[PDB]
DNA sequence: CGCTCTGCTCCTTCTCCCATCCTCTCGATGGCTATGAGATCAACTAG
RNA sequence: AUCGAGAGGA
DNA sequence: CTAGTTGATCTCATATTTCATTCCTACTCAGGAGAAGGAGCAGAGCG
């Protein structure tokens, strides 16, 4: 729209499921920390599992 | 460093040390015999110069100098006497020719005899003015300790009453004579000074005693732009210095006063000004020519209004349009010169006068004057001009030269400088090419009838001071003045910037 | 207004103009997003060395000291390049033809 | 056995470097104040 | 002229 | 030998103000490898 971007959000796959891998993360536009999905859902406007 | 090597240096140090302490040289030229502490006891037989300021019950000022002052000098000298007694400093706005040296000296004569100023007296002005200034300080009242202040080792060296010295001698050594014991000091006219932004104007202010007074030939009516920094010295403690004025009258003056194209008036900043310069009622004192130019005629004058040739106007805007100075930036050499050049298209332009249409106004001019028999002033601002003007009037009009034409060069001394202004002024000569500075000078050219301006400065009132040389009170012909201005060029620019300035 | 649309005229005219010529498509004022590898001029030496401008690609680059994977054939690359048209050296692989 | 102290292990961040030699072409760009006037010093010259 | 950029040769 | 005069070179004051702002990234792949520096942790002696 005269802009295009090209930007990009990233989901972050903690390494394995021994430890690290319990939770994925997203890299968000302009933010500081990389947040947990369920975190996102909140902020999505969705509560129930 | 020298040429001649240590070998040479050596001969300089002989010369140093001597001018430091005692120059053999500088004693028989400018010492012995010249109203020193030991030739004053045969020099003040002549001038024993009783104080009749304070021999004498009600005086001001003592007659032997009072009798020399004009009426009106007496009267500002008087009104000089009581600032100094208010302990306060002032203007002497004295109007240019009328004389204000001798008004500074009767002061003076009263000072340390009434005043009983025996202590230190620092006067100001241009070395060749100091020439005759030393010689009247000398014959009008030796009984004041003659000191003059000539160079560094040597003027210094003479650490004792009044002390007569140049702007020149400012620079080189005022940082070491501070506050000599100063009695009481004064300026010559304050537009020697004059620019806010120079180390003058930082000297004028470190130059600080007990009572300071500036000369100066003009008005504090709308000359505010400058004085502010002439009132630092003048008004230290009476109106303040620059720097405040900068922020407390300068503001809104600049806001306002240059017809403000949004919602600020002229008027408002002109209210400060105002509030400033109303200040200066009792510190302002001014002779006037109201009651001594008794005999001259009309001041006339008129702009001319010459057009651009084919060529001209093609050449001027053509540069405009491949120099492209926007894109090399603003204020470089080639843009600035830019200004110059457009200018310059007719004023040179390598190049017969056929091509300008100022060279064949000039031309014409000069012709009618020929036959006319009329003595004229030719009014150009720059030697490169000064010398393209006589090539126009010699390689290219050679019958215009052929009018009787004079011009002063500057390397000629006083001696023949003096004849320049002789020549023109009698019959010998009919036609003078003539700049502000040499206006300044002293060249009154009152035998010339008409006068025309090839590039002018670029300031009216500047234009004034060349102009008043030439209506000389005296003079008994009326001169109009020619402002050679070129329609369409960057001239009329010129014309319009210096006019926001008189504005 | 119509002052300062000659300015922008002058500015987009000489602008674009200058850009290309030095092969830059950035700000012009130091490493601006050079193009280089797509500004050039027209060889001419035949017929087909104006075909060669025809079909060469500018390819996005590895820097130096890298070629394969990129570079190394891909079987992707089947039937829309011509694997055999490619330069020796540096451009091996840098530029391709369609 | 807690306190403390210390040494041990790990993690994270930073920093510098891309063969030799040669040949041609293009090209952009530079490249930005003054102003003479005045004064004093040196050098030559004649009395 | 001085950099920079691009191609070819060993 | 020295005073006079005149050329040479260096350093300086007095007018235009003039005119606004310059502007963000849109951001793309960009690497290799190894040192240096901090951070936290665990256990050994001490209180």
């Amino acid at each position: 729209k005269g802009s295009r971007f090209i930007s990009t959000l990233q989901v972050k796959l903690y390494g394995r499921e021994g430890s690290s891998a319990r939770t994925i993360k997203a890299t968000l536009p302009y933010i500081k920390q990389d947040i947990p999905i369920v975190i996102i859902f909140r902020a999505l406007g969705i509560i129930p599992d | 460093l020298r040429f001649r090597g240590q070998p040479g240096e050596a001969k300089d140090d002989g010369d140093e040390l001597y001018y430091q302490e005692r120059l053999k040289k500088w004693v028989k030229q400018r010492s012995c015999g010249s109203q020193r502490s030991s030739d004053l006891p045969e020099w003040r037989r002549p001038h024993p110069n009783i104080p009749d300021a304070k021999l004498n019950s009600q005086f001001k000022i003592p007659g032997e100098i009072y009798s020399l002052l004009f009426n009106y000098q007496k009267t500002c000298v008087q009104w000089l006497y009581e600032l100094y007694q208010q302990n306060c400093g002032g203007i002497i706005g004295d109007e240019m020719g009328l004389g204000k040296t001798i008004q500074v000296i009767a002061f003076i004569a009263a000072l340390h005899h009434s005043g009983l100023l025996t202590g230190p007296v620092l006067i100001v002005c241009p070395a060749t003015v100091m020439k005759q200034w030393c010689n009247e300080f000398q014959h009008w009242w030796p009984p004041l300790r003659t000191v003059i202040l000539h160079s560094m080792g040597s003027g210094m060296a003479s650490d004792q009453h009044i002390l007569i010295t140049t702007y020149v001698g400012l620079r080189i050594h005022s940082d070491k004579l501070l506050k000599v014991k100063w009695q009481y000091a004064v300026l010559d006219e304050g537009h020697k000074i004059r620019n806010p932004d120079s180390e003058i104007s930082l000297t004028c202010k470190k130059l600080k005693t007990h009572n300071r007074i500036i000369l100066s030939g003009t008005p504090i009516q709308n000359n505010l732009t400058e004085l502010w920094s002439l009132f630092d010295f003048i008004f230290p403690g009476k109106l303040g210095t620059l720097p405040v004025f900068q922020q407390q009258f300068v503001i809104p003056i600049n806001i306002g006063g240059y017809a403000n194209a949004t919602n600020i008036q002229v008027q408002t900043g002109y209210k400060c000004a105002v509030a400033l310069r109303d200040l200066i009622s009792p510190y302002l004192l001014r002779r006037v020519k109201a009651d001594v130019a008794k005999d001259l005629p009309q001041k006339k004058e008129m702009v001319l209004f010459c057009k651009l040739t084919k060529y001209q106007r093609s050449k001027y805007l053509e540069f405009l349009h491949s120099s492209d100075l926007n894109q090399i930036q603003n204020g470089k050499r080639n843009v600035l010169f830019g200004i110059d050049i457009l200018r310059k298209i007719c004023n040179h332009p390598d190049g017969d006068p056929k091509r300008s249409g100022k060279m064949q106004v000039v031309k014409q001019l000069l012709l009618l004057w020929h036959k006319q028999g009329y003595k004229a002033l030719l009014f150009t601002q720059s030697r490169q001009m000064l010398d393209i003007l006589e090539e126009f009037i010699s390689t290219k009009d050679p019958d215009l030269s052929h009018l009787n034409y004079l011009r002063m060069d500057g390397t000629t001394n006083i001696k023949g400088r003096q004849s320049l202004v002789d020549r023109f002024n009698n019959e010998s000569f009919d036609v003078f090419l003539l700049t502000t500075r040499v206006g300044g000078l002293g060249v009154n050219l009152t035998g010339a009838n008409r006068i025309i301006i090839f590039d002018p400065d670029w300031n009216p009132s500047t234009d004034m001071q060349a102009r008043e040389r030439a209506w000389r009170i005296g003079q008994k012909r009326e001169v109009s003045i020619y402002r050679l201005m070129v329609g369409g060029s960057i001239e009329e620019k010129i014309y319009h910037r210096q006019i926001f300035k008189q504005f | 207004f119509n002052m300062k649309l000659a300015i922008n005229a002058k500015t987009i005219t000489s602008g674009l103009k200058y850009a290309l010529a030095t092969g830059n498509w950035g700000e012009q004022k130091k490493a601006m997003s050079s193009r280089a590898g797509v500004s050039q001029v027209l060889n001419r030496y035949t017929y087909s060395s104006t075909l060669s401008h025809l079909r060469r690609t500018n390819t996005p680059i590895g820097r130096d000291g890298k070629l394969a994977k990129p570079r190394q054939l891909h079987n992707t690359h089947w039937g829309l390049v011509c694997p055999a048209e490619t330069p020796e050296g540096q451009a091996c692989g840098l530029v391709k033809n369609l």
